[PDB]
């Protein structure tokens, strides 16, 4: 059933209220940090903007109007290159300090 | 004891251009350097810089191995990895034990033909193109030579090795890639092997070495002009350089130009010595007895080539030496010349090109240098004989091709007495 | 001239083990060290007790 | 990499004619720089 | 071939010995070119405070002229065939070599017969040389790294020949004179502590007789009381600090006493060396380098640069490292430095002990490149080890090494022992030496 | 230094000077970086002693009598020097100097050797300079007599 | 004295012909330093 409830939970996560992307979201460990600081301009800019719009709402127990809210359908990881490839590199360190 | 193997050099250029060039020594190391007609010469005016950066950018991601990885790879074995540029040519070569040659040059292949410049990678680097700079300008002879080249060319030959100050941190992903794509082509290139088969270079070459490249000035003839750039500094010592443009390498006459040199006085014999049979330093020593130094200078390229004299001298004897160094050569173009000093500088001349390809650096620098510049193969014994083939009457009117010429001049120092062109 | 820099003589300093510079200092170096030791754990000791 | 280069790099010699011999350039310069060994700088 | 079968493909080193001692030893190959030289067991740790800086002297008469080619003829002659004439002093040896083209073999080594037994020592050449090497001096005194090594050397072998510089102290260099220089060579040039070498194409056949030629009236007796033998040389834990805070940089070297020439354990040692290694700002490894330390310091910007060194003698040696770096760097270089000695001396792993090993294979190989490189390991070889080490006894020695051998030998040199520090420049930040004996455990 | 070279003009014309020159004129009115930390109390003390002498001076003013300006020159600036250290005649050579910075634009100068103030040359100079134009007259002008 | 300068310096755009019009040198320059105004560089 991975697919509608999905979409159910998506909404009933409701970080889409806040107009948060679901990467502006994840909670950063050393990897994220350094996944972050490889973003392109654009994507940096964009993502310290939906955040602090997201506190800012946050601090103001308000969220945005409906037609705002991020939507399921349109949510995509601008992350998972850069991060999936600093993982990578780590897991390589890794195994080469075990030699 | 008696050695083994010898064993004769093997050349094989392929049909796209590629040149293979080994020699089974039977050494327990080998040597392999990847020759590639990429140097300054090729940046333009928008991209100044950019085959410097390329130079320190060797251990960078590639598509086949990571920076971490060509690091600790390569010392693995206790191997080396390393660039080098003239304004003409790059070298990437690679040194390791034989038996491990099979790694080296996965490497060696990765980093020219697969590089990525990660634009994070890249950012990272910019601030070593500063510290690179300032280490080789430590050297008074870097200053003077750099501006050398760009006083006499109007382009290509006139860039420096080094990145213009203005250009770091400024360096490109987009024009690395452009550059290595524009220049890293098999036409462009000479795979050369120390104590390595030949068969195995070709097979590699074949292999991974088969790339048509785009545009790639990155052609554009060395166009000569004259002139003068003079880097006050107030250093107790001055260094000039005064040169006119001489032939390119490969001609004839390039030769006659080389036997100058000798005749000159192009460096050192015996240490502390004073030069007894260096024509330009002994003409110097008369007339100063201040502590100086002087040689005659000769770079040849395969366009053109700069011939004249370099000196280094104290602040206020900067005139006297270079007139009296200049002057001495004068008397070579007014026919001056005896047949010993000739012959002498032949020895000279002969001995030391024999003594550079004497280490597996200078033969590799040898061979790769000529498969590029002629795409084949000239012996020593053939060289020897292009020295001794050289007349009298082709070095005296070499010398008068110097002192007609339109000449260039760089100069740093305290230059209060240093002259200018027109003064000489 | 920086190679006018002798080090100067310690000739009253040194323990009689190492006044005599053709001789290597090897062969007392254990037996100097030996007794600094003892001297370190018999205080630890005493201060355990 | 396994033999270092004759002159170590450090970043922020001539008193007679003796140690100024061979300090005038002769040739075109060369830039080398390495993973393992300091830059260099030829004439 | 594999590098093994490489390894057994080299020339073996022809040995011959005149009537006189003097020996004689070649490798042939087939290059057109060759070096040729005189290799001499005569060094400043063979002089005493009243002419210490006469071997050096000496080297800045020997090519100024020769009873047989007075003057600047000895130097037209080298010049004109396109030879090189060149030579060095250490502490323990002294060598004079010639580069040249392999046909002019016979007249290298005239001259160079012609220059060890004929020098002239003209007085107004002498009161020349005099100028030059004070001149040498002053110039030595602004190379920051000369200075702290011959601090190194005057601290840990105080009291002793090895302390001495090569050069002389200036008064010695303002006084020497010519009786002095005459007696100096009559001691030490003798046959018995010279070996003529030469490497590249030519015949050992062609430069004995050669060597019989021109060497034969060399002198091989001296007598009894003048024979020059060395003494051991005390090495002492301590430290030398030359503060300057007018320079940029400060230069440290620190060691600990080595073994000498003949011992086995220099191999070893010469592993535990590679795998620490070297390094400077302008190497591209940075952060991935390999050795902790090159990482540690290249990714905090601890120094400039650093290089370990074991420097040999016959029966005591230097073993440690340099390192140049900014005033507020130095305690943490320490730090590192001798943390990573403790680390081998404990706990050494066969992948890094291998990585030295290939470091030291390749370094071995890479040396030996060319005859001028052949040429010194012969003469020199002769000199500290009676003999030519092959190639294949290298391997042979490098490959008993693992990490065992690594931590029981490191144990040996570095552990809880004392070291000899210098010091030169914004040095305030140089630990106090108890700090740094600490650190040796 | 670093303000007045904010203006590319300042580089050009610094540069222009260096190389039409063989001295003096040839001097930049900026310290060269290698100087910057060099200059010593001696090398000023000795520049205006040479310099700043009466027969170097003129003591100018405005909105100010004649007679105080005058009894303050003859009290206080009563020195001596005379005409003082003159420097060596100025010796045009002719020359270019390029400065590659990537910028956008392209500042560029070329000169000859005209003549010096005070002749009847230098007038004929100054009119031809307004003929070719001199700089604008009108806000956003095309310059239609330039 | 109190009138600061036109354009007040800081150490550590043109797009239009009009913008660019009065750049040009067209005179030696000048060099100014004051105890209370910003420096100034004519032409
Ligand atoms: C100095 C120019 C950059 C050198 C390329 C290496 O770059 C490094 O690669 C690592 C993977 O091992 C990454 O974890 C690290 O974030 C990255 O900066
Ligand atoms: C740590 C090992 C010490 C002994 C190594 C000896 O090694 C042997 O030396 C012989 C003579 O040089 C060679 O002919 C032989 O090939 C080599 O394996």
């Amino acid at each position: 059933w991975l697919e509608g409830i999905r979409k159910w939970y998506y909404n009933a996560a409701g970080f889409n209220k806040l107009g948060l992307m679901r990467d502006d979201t994840i909670h950063e460990n050393d990897d994220v940090k350094e996944a972050i600081r490889r973003l392109p301009e654009n994507l940096y800019d964009d993502r310290v903007f939906r955040i602090k719009r997201a506190l800012d709402l946050s601090m103001r127990q308000q969220i945005l109007p409906k037609e705002q809210w991020t939507k399921y359908e349109e949510d995509k990881s601008y992350l998972e290159p850069y991060l999936k490839e600093v993982i990578r590199e780590r897991k390589e360190r890794e195994e080469w300090a075990k030699k | 004891e008696v050695p083994p193997h010898p064993q004769d050099l093997e050349f094989t250029r392929l049909p796209n251009g590629l040149v293979i060039a080994s020699l089974e020594n039977y050494a327990p190391a080998s040597r392999i350097g990847l020759f590639i007609k990429a140097g300054s010469r090729y940046e333009n005016s928008n991209n100044l810089g950019t085959s410097h950066l390329l130079r320190l950018a060797s251990s960078l991601t590639t598509k086949g191995a990571s920076s971490f990885k060509i690091t600790r790879g390569i010392e693995a074995v206790g191997g080396k990895l390393s660039v080098t540029s003239t304004r003409e040519n790059m070298a990437y070569t690679v040194e390791c034990l034989r038996d491990d040659v099979d790694i080296l040059m996965e490497f060696l292949l990765n980093v020219t033909t697969a590089p990525e410049f990660r634009r994070w990678e890249v950012a990272a680097l910019q601030p070593q193109l500063r510290i690179d700079k300032a280490v080789a300008l430590q050297n008074p002879q870097a200053h003077v030579i750099e501006n050398l080249h760009a006083a006499a060319y109007r382009n290509a030959l006139a860039n420096s090795l080094y990145c213009p100050d203005y250009r770091i941190g400024k360096v490109t992903p987009v024009e690395l890639h452009d550059y290595v794509q524009n220049h890293f082509t098999s036409a462009r290139m000479a795979l050369i092997g120390l104590g390595v088969s030949h068969p195995v270079l070709k097979q590699v070459a074949e292999q991974f070495l088969n790339i048509r490249g785009g545009l790639g000035l990155s052609g554009a003839k060395a166009k000569y002009h004259g002139g003068e750039i003079r880097e006050q500094n107030g250093d107790s010592l001055v260094h000039a350089a005064l040169v006119a443009e001489s032939a390119a390498i490969g001609s004839a006459e390039a030769n006659a130009f080389s036997v100058l040199q000798h005749v000159l006085g192009a460096g050192p014999h015996v240490k502390r010595g004073s030069n007894a049979t260096s024509s330009l330093y002994q003409a110097v020593a008369k007339g100063v007895h201040q502590p100086f130094d002087v040689s005659a200078f000769n770079a040849s390229y395969s366009d053109s080539g700069l011939f004249g004299f370099y000196t280094i001298s104290q602040a206020a004897s900067a005139g006297d030496v270079i007139k009296a160094a200049y002057n001495q050569v004068k008397t070579i173009a007014q026919g001056n010349l005896s047949n010993p000093d000739v012959q002498a500088a032949k020895n000279k001349l002969k001995a030391g090109y024999l003594m550079s390809v004497e280490s597996s650096e200078g033969f590799l620098d040898e061979v790769g240098s000529q498969a590029l510049a002629a795409g084949s193969y000239t012996p020593p014994s053939t060289v020897l004989q292009q020295i001794d083939a050289v007349a009298d009457a082709d070095v005296i009117n070499a010398a008068k091709k110097f002192v007609s010429g339109r000449k260039s001049m760089a100069a740093s120092g305290n230059l209060g007495h240093t002259p200018f062109i027109d003064e000489l | 001239s920086h190679t006018d820099i002798k080090v100067p003589d310690f000739s009253d300093y040194r323990r009689p083990e190492v006044l005599d510079s053709t001789k290597s200092s090897k062969e007392s170096s254990e037996a100097r060290k030996g007794f600094s030791y003892l001297v370190t754990a018999t205080t630890t000791v005493g201060v355990a007790y | 990499a396994a033999v270092p280069a004759t002159s170590e790099s450090p970043v922020l010699s001539v008193l007679c004619r003796e140690s100024l011999r061979g300090q005038a350039a002769g040739r075109p310069l060369v830039a080398s720089v390495s993973l393992n060994v300091p830059a260099s700088v030829r004439y | 071939a594999t590098y093994a079968q490489a390894l057994q493909s080299v020339p073996e080193t022809q040995v011959s010995q005149l009537d006189n001692g003097l020996r004689v030893a070649s490798e042939q190959s087939s290059q057109p070119t060759c070096t040729v030289g005189v290799w001499i067991d005569a060094g400043s740790r063979y002089e005493s405070e009243k002419n210490n800086g006469a071997g050096y002297f000496v080297e800045h008469l020997a090519f100024k002229g020769t009873k047989n080619r007075p003057g600047n003829a000895l130097e037209k002659e080298v010049e004109s065939m396109g030879a090189h004439l060149n030579a060095y002093s250490t502490r323990e040896h002294t060598a004079y070599y010639i580069k040249a083209l392999s046909k002019d073999l016979p007249k290298a080594v005239e001259l160079l017969a012609d220059i060890v037994q004929n020098c002239s020592l003209e007085d107004s050449q002498i009161e020349k040389e005099r100028d030059v090497i004070l001149q040498e001096l002053q110039e030595n005194d602004t190379s920051m790294r000369d200075v702290v090594f011959n601090y190194l050397h005057a601290t840990a072998f105080q009291g002793t020949p090895l302390a001495q510089s090569v050069e002389g102290p200036s008064e010695n260099v303002r006084k020497l004179s010519r009786a002095d220089l005459t007696e100096y060579l009559s001691r030490h040039y003798k046959a018995p502590r010279m070996v003529l070498a030469a490497a590249g194409g030519l015949e050992h056949r062609q430069l004995l007789d050669l060597a019989q030629k021109h060497f034969s009236g060399l002198s091989g007796t001296y007598d009894e009381d003048a024979v020059p033998t060395l003494s051991p040389c005390r090495f002492t834990g301590s430290q030398i600090c030359h503060r300057e805070d007018g320079l940029p940089l400060a230069h440290v070297a620190i060691a600990v006493e080595g073994p000498g020439w003949a011992h086995p354990d220099n191999v070893a040692l010469q592993v535990a060396n590679a795998i620490i290694g070297h390094y400077d700002c302008t190497y591209g490894g940075g952060a991935h380098l390999s050795s902790p330390l090159a990482s540690i310091a290249a990714t905090n910007k601890l120094c400039q640069s650093f290089q370990t060194f074991n420097i040999c003698y016959a029966d005591t040696g230097l073993l440690g490292a340099h390192f140049v770096c900014d005033h507020m760097s130095i305690d943490d270089m320490m730090f590192v430095l001798q943390g990573q000695w403790m680390r081998l001396c404990t706990s050494a792993t066969e992948s890094e002990v291998l990585r030295g090993k290939n470091l030291l294979r390749n370094a071995l190989v890479s040396h030996l490149d060319g005859t001028t490189p052949v040429c010194e390991d012969i003469g020199r070889s002769l000199l500290t080890y009676g003999r030519r080490i092959p190639l294949a006894e290298w391997e042979s020695r490098i490959a008993e090494v693992d990490a065992r051998v690594v931590r029981e030998v490191c144990s040996k040199y570095f552990y809880d022992q004392c070291p000899a520090v210098a010091g030169f420049g914004p040095i305030e930040q140089l630990p106090d030496y108890n700090r740094i004996r600490s650190g040796m455990f």
